[PDB]
RNA sequence: GAGCUGUAAGCAAGCUUUGAUCCGGAGAUUUCCGAAUGGGGAAACCCACCACUCGUAAUGGAGUGGUAUCCAUAUCUGAAUUCAUAGGAUAUGAGAAGGCAGACCCGGGGAACUGAAACAUCUAAGUACCCGGAGGAAGAGAAAGCAAAUGCGAUUCCCUGAGUAGCGGCGAGCGAAACGGGAUCAGCCCAAACCAAGAGGCUUGCCUCUUGGGGUUGUAGGACACUCUGUACGGAGUUACAAAGGAACGAGGUAGAUGAAGAGGUCUGGAAAGGCCCGCCAUAGGAGGUAACAGCCCUGUAGUCAAAACUUCGUUCUCUCCUGAGUGGAUCCUGAGUACGGCGGAACACGUGAAAUUCCGUCGGAAUCCGGGAGGACCAUCUCCCAAGGCUAAAUACUCCCUAGUGACCGAUAGUGAACCAGUACCGUGAGGGAAAGGUGAAAAGCACCCCGGAAGGGGAGUGAAAGAGAUCCUGAAACCGUGUGCC
RNA sequence: AUGAGUAGCGAAAGAGGGGUGAGAAUCCCCUCCACCGAAUGCCUAAGGUUUCCUGAGGAAGGCUCGUCCGCUCAGGGUUAGUCGGGACCUAAGCCGAGGCCGAAAGGCGUAGGCGAUGGACAACAGGUUGAUAUUCCUGUACCACCUCCUCACCAUUUGAGCA
């Protein structure tokens, strides 16, 4: 999916992506903590897909000076 | 950098907590270096409801014996938050 | 030298002259599982299921070593050869011309 | 190139041939403490100021950056006082003080026990230890040397000289050097001193300012002065001798690939790698596994090959850098702290003495080449050599590491204190001291079911080659504790 | 191993009836009886660190027993503008920019700080759970700061504020 991460423009990978996928996170921590969630490696994907969209905001960021 | 979703971590579901849950007060487990302020923001902003009053205390932690060694688990910090009369309630499932 | 799925001959141990299929394998203990090889009689423990069952019969692992693979074209026991890269490795057979 | 989600064996939930898990090169993220550096502090924590940014009106609320002291570089500002102190603001210094390898080497302080059959002088010993500097090695270097003829030519290390010459309550003891044989190689070089030009200070004057130029200088002959020489072609190959850089080839290091030949028959066994009867491979009978002892069963070995990316050497090209010889009449000869006088030290193998030689404090204290030093007090002849300024690879020392190996070395009271969650458990206020503890079976195939019992534990039945093999589960001795019985 | 089934079992009043249980001199309930009361009462330092509350347990620890426990295994439990400490102050002492001494390492010390055992400083009654309560709940309060939007008197050296 990297390959995707970096067609998206700057602002559409960090605006309504990194928001969404942290909500996401916290909606299903929830679930988890209630007892009813079923799937679990939901949690795993969502945090790796997370750094994922970190690393390449950052090494755009070197890469421009 | 601080979003809101960083504070809150967990609910807490007990005898006790839905003893205090009929009363409009709601327990949670939040980040070990969050003051009641930012608490109140993010009950605020996450759920949208109005907050009135926020007590918070902490835990330290405990030792157990698996096998034969020994160690510790890790501290705690919780939160009892009060909405008002007239704001709706958190759908804590 | 041999994978999942292959007819292999059983050439040395109380079962030799049998062969099968493979059913696993784990390559961190080169133990691999033949299927119909090695039966044991497992007591099971105290029910845990539908019915209590204390007798089963099922398969146990057997070193690597002591199977390696049948010739396609004559049928028989053959060393394994690699190398023939016709777009990629590929295992061939030493006694004969032939491929897997 | 087929399974995978660490020990870790449960258990759900998942991923991968659209190639996972895994191995190597380069990147990104990196909470808090710690030299700890915004201020403070009982290491792991509290409290701030200035710029922006989020959020309401502010606060404390929140986020991202900056803010220590000292040293060098410029600036403007200058007390008492018409100047210099002192004060600000700059870019600092990728400060470096901080750490370590319980090793190796330079320097400054510097013991005692012990021996001498007691004990001062001696020895232990410039040892142990403390402090300050470093580097991958440091230190030492191009004769004011050895020495005695035929003379050799910077330093360092090994053999011999030799337990010799010498010191010494002449005791105990300590203990050289040169000559000769080797390892590496460097006649390695640089400095404004006499002079010149110019400048620019500068009262005429000066005296620094930069350039040439000069010392591979002693047989005292060089240099300043005085007749030639070709300046491109040699040296750096940047390791002393000026110093920065590129571009191509080759060999390595960090991951890998390929790789010959028996299921031979037969016997015993739970299981053949063993016995007997037959064959093959070999630049490959080095090792480790597999149900027993394998060159032909597996991972491999001998040989051949390999690299996107970082790195280590070598060669070449580019590329920078300007000279060496004949002649005598004044001047420099680079170097004024030498060498004394006590007085102490101080090192010399040498203990102040017959004594040369080297350094450190304190008083006086040179001449200039028709000069100066040495040849173990001085004393005249002869023979060697030119101090008071710098730089220099190789041959040597030592392992915290990394890679590959080897032992007429150990085999669990041995070998590291430690083969096991060991500097742990325990002991101490603290510096500190410091253990015990390996083995089921080839494979859990780890005892369904029945009976006694609250359970623990047994008796059957089953698995296994073995159950006297059943969880500190290979073999299992002695002390020690019991039951039965032949003779007293 | 012997000594040897020997010495000891660490100041104190219990008795009966029920109960539970495989099992009760020793555990629960009841009734009588006995002991302390300028404490053997309550609240709370230092120090300890989960020992606290509920449900199970019967290998080891309790100088006996044990169905019990400060023991073993699982879950829970500690709420502050006003209480104690920090965004306040200093004592003895300690550290110390420049500075003065000293073979080195270091010793002392000015400006300035740190440091309570002291000085300043706003909240009281009642109720409640198996485990917290000047903190939670119900009543009545007080203190410092702001004007988001206000309101009424009252505005520039005709001085409000100022140490």
């Amino acid at each position: 999916m990297k390959a995707n991460e970096i067609r998206d423009l700057t602002t559409a990978e960090i605006e309504q992506k990194v928001k969404s996928l942290k909500e996401e996170l916290f909606n299903l921590r929830f679930q988890l903590a209630t007892g009813q969630l079923e799937n679990t490696a939901r949690i795993r994907e969502v945090r790796k897909a997370i750094a994922r969209m970190k690393t390449v905001i950052r090494e755009r960021e070197i890469a421009a000076n | 950098m601080k979003d809101p979703r960083d504070v809150l971590k967990r609910p807490v579901i007990t005898e006790r907590s839905a003893d205090l849950m009929t009363e409009k007060k709601y327990t949670f487990e939040v980040d070990v270096r969050a003051n009641k302020t930012e608490v109140k923001d993010a009950v605020e902003s996450i759920f949208g409801v109005k907050v009135d009053k926020v007590n918070i205390m902490n835990y330290k932690g405990k030792s157990k014996r698996v096998g034969r060694y020994t160690g510790m688990t890790s501290r705690r910090r919780k939160a009892i938050v009060k909405l008002t009369a007239d704001s709706k309630e958190i759908e804590i499932f | 030298h041999v994978k999942k799925g292959d007819k292999v001959m059983v050439i040395s141990g109380k079962d030799k002259g049998k062969q099968g299929t493979i059913l696993a394998a784990f390559p961190k203990k080169d133990r691999v599982l033949v299927e119909g090889v090695n039966m044991v009689k497992k007591h099971s423990k105290p029910t845990q299921a539908n019915p209590q069952g204390g007798i089963s019969n099922q398969e146990a692992p057997i070193h690597v070593s002591n199977v390696m693979p049948l010739d396609p074209k004559t049928g028989e026991v053959t060393r394994v050869g690699y190398k023939v890269e016709d777009g990629k490795k590929v295992r061939v057979a030493k006694k004969s011309g032939q491929v897997l």
